[PDB]
């Protein structure tokens, strides 16, 4: 549900 | 064509100020407004503000006091500056241009600038080879890689053979070790029979620390 | 500030199926909504403007509809290059705001991992640390177990995993498990083994090496 700055993809 | 190019990612210490430069081409700043958007874990996508063709600025409400946008039309540069950053201001910052001069549908984006707000210090990575062997060959395919260890902050860029090798590359997401430094591996699979003839180099760039390393990876 | 609610959080579909993304607004916004795609390590890419209008260079399989508060982004026959997050944006009211995004995952047939193991390099050992890397390559689905053993002692807590996002071409994942020892510990033992369990393997696969060769 939250964005992940490492991958720029939504993760949980 | 239309491009927007941002300055590199970096560390900012708490309470200090963030500065990003957008350099545009394919259009003139006197004809289009340039907007600033960020992407954070807390707030997601968040429009920050805009400097218009004529130099006027608008700032999203929570940032009016600590945000400031300027530009040099002749140099095709837009300067983003935000004051007193805290940890939740860690985010990817983008400049964007819309389709028309007055609108907000963002057809053109910069590449993003990952900004980390941390009291810590910048630290370049050490790069170690993940050497192919028999324990890493399967049916004519060998796997090889680079261990990019103990750096801060994110990001690091990894390519193979200066861009020419892209097929079969997996650069893994960074993981934060208990030391508070990041580590990752980048792998590629190749024909084992080419290990004799071809050269395999991972090109590592840690822009926050100005660390560029080229690591040759050879069978051991 | 208009609240944009995207649902669901994650969409999982098979290649060729249809798929719709919902964006609901907290008050009427007319057709003043735009849609964006974001791929792994990418910047957003404008797909639709004003609920339904095409954008130059965007595959025709992308379409949008809706008005008022209920909006839909549709892909009529999904491809693996569509693996991404998708966001809506409203601009009927200042300031412009974005939804929180729906993730698009793709189903595919089961693919067993190819397993490779890498001892620590002599370069790393000079620093007094030992990383042992186990690579699980090009597998589906995402669930996998990696079990580390050092001279038949089960390792626990001294490894870290990383998984790539889904591949845009073949829809697989790859995973890395890194086991981290001190040089002294590493030098004190001989057999280093990575055991991999996955739905595509009929029995666990073990890749091991003896320190030295």
């Amino acid at each position: 549900g939250q964005q992940d700055l490492s991958t720029r993809r939504l993760k949980g | 064509q239309v491009q927007l190019k941002q300055s590199g990612p970096g560390l900012v210490q708490p309470s200090q100020s963030l500065s990003i430069t957008c350099t545009v081409s394919g259009f003139s700043l006197t004809n289009y407004g340039v907007h600033w958007v960020r992407q954070s874990p807390g707030k997601g996508l968040e429009w920050l503000g805009v400097i218009w063709s004529g130099g006027n600025t608008d700032y999203n409400t929570p940032f009016t006091s600590r945000l400031s946008i300027n530009k040099d039309n002749s140099k095709s540069q837009v300067f983003f500056k935000m004051n007193s950053l805290q940890s939740n201001d860690t985010a990817i910052y983008y400049c964007a241009r819309a389709l028309t001069y007055y609108d907000y549908e963002f057809a053109y984006w910069g590449q993003g600038t990952l900004v980390t707000v941390s009291a810590a210090s910048t630290k370049g990575p050490s790069v170690f080879p993940l050497a192919p062997s028999s324990k890493s060959t399967s049916g004519g395919t060998a796997a090889l890689g680079c261990l990019v260890k103990d750096y801060f902050p994110e990001p690091v860029t990894v390519s193979w053979n200066s861009g020419a090798l892209t097929s079969g590359v997996h650069t893994f997401p960074a993981v934060l070790q208990s030391s508070g430094l990041y580590s990752l591996s980048s792998v590629v699979t190749v024909p084992s029979s080419s290990l004799g003839t071809q050269t395999y180099i991972c090109n590592v760039n840690h822009k926050p620390s100005n660390t560029k390393v080229d690591k040759r990876v050879e069978p051991k | 500030d208009i609240l944009l609610t995207q649902s669901p959080v994650i969409l999982s579909v098979s290649p060729g199926e249809r798929v719709s993304f919902s964006c609901r607004a907290s008050q009427s916004i007319g057709t003043n909504i735009h849609w964006y795609q974001q791929r792994t390590n990418g910047s957003p890419r404008l797909l639709i403007k004003y609920a339904s209008e095409s954008i130059s260079g965007i595959p025709s399989r992308f379409s949008g509809s809706g008005s008022g508060t209920d909006f839909t982004l549709s892909i009529n026959s999904v491809e693996s290059e569509d693996i991404a997050d998708y966001y809506c944006q409203q601009n009927n009211n200042w300031p412009t705001t974005f939804g929180a995004g729906t993730k698009l995952e793709l189903k595919r047939t089961v693919a067993a991992p190819s397993v490779f193991i890498f001892p620590p390099s002599d370069e790393q050992l000079k620093s007094g640390t030992a990383s042992v890397v186990c690579l699980l390559n090009n597998f589906y689905p995402r669930e996998a177990k990696v079990q580390w053993k050092v001279d038949n002692a089960l390792q626990s807590g001294n490894s870290q995993e990383s998984v790539t996002e889904q591949d845009s071409k073949d829809s697989t994942y790859s995973l890395s498990s890194t086991l981290t020892l001190s040089k002294a510990d590493y030098e004190k033992h001989k057999v280093y083994a990575c055991e991999v369990t996955h739905q595509g393997l009929s029995s666990p696969v073990t890749k091991s090496f003896n320190r030295g060769a």
